[PDB]
């Protein structure tokens, strides 16, 4: 077999998060939201099986698993945290998933909200037929 | 355009 | 959108050559014979069109096309010279082939036979899904 195939896929990711006009009740101070999604609303649910945001483990069921678009979780609180992203893959071969440790950040009252956006390129190398197919509808 | 002949050759190296 | 890719495939083009042990009425001193194929019995006729060999025009009949593997040329002569190759893809969109200038080389009586083995890689980016298709059953 003398041909070769690398597939590529843009994803992005990002957070927007934004100081409350007033805390809530358990002292949260900041709505924010974070988002796994393709570029320029492309469908990655083609080939994504699901996006799970392990959220720091003062959040209750820290570990928020979407199955569905939109890949995202809003929740309010008092810091910014590092929050491992795992994006996992319609196909049964390795890898099965990728993991990015996104860093959820937020900016003090006086500050301008955060909007954040960071790019990530996925490069497959030979993936099977099935999966290649999958890739290629995003 | 030309199609090359059916004959067939002996090998060599 | 998300979603892109390079496909690569591998051809092997080369010759062999040897002195006769007796020219030919015409004076030819040396059987030759050169091809287009893929690495390791592989099969490009998946996506190669035909290969067009051209040979120079001191032959009759220079242009000399295969449809069907095996891609080749055999033939007796007197020199070495350029022999330009044509590759054309089974394909509806630039580019429709390639073409290399393959040194067509002889060695003297006393050397041994020339066997040449030149490779050479083809990278086509986002192919359409037919000629993918193709490219990949190769
Ligand atoms: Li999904
Ligand atoms: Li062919």
């Amino acid at each position: 077999m003398a041909s070769s195939c690398a597939v590529q896929v843009k994803l992005e990711l990002g957070h927007r998060a934004q100081v409350r006009k007033k805390p809530t009740v358990e002292g949260f101070t900041h709505d924010w939201m974070v988002f796994v999604r393709g570029p320029e609303h492309s469908n990655i649910q083609h080939f994504v099986e699901k996006v799970v945001f392990h959220l720091h483990e003062s959040f209750p069921r820290p570990k928020r698993v979407c199955k569905d678009p939109p890949y995202k979780v809003e929740e309010s609180g008092y810091a910014g945290f590092i929050l491992p992203i795992e994006v996992y893959f319609k196909n049964k071969e390795e890898p099965r998933k990728v993991r990015f440790d996104y860093d959820l950040f937020l900016h003090l009252e006086g500050h301008p909200p955060v909007n954040h956006l960071r790019c990530e390129k996925l490069t497959f190398n030979n993936p099977t037929e099935d999966f290649r197919r999958k890739l290629l509808k995003a | 355009l030309t199609k090359p002949t059916l004959k067939r050759k002996k090998p060599f190296l």
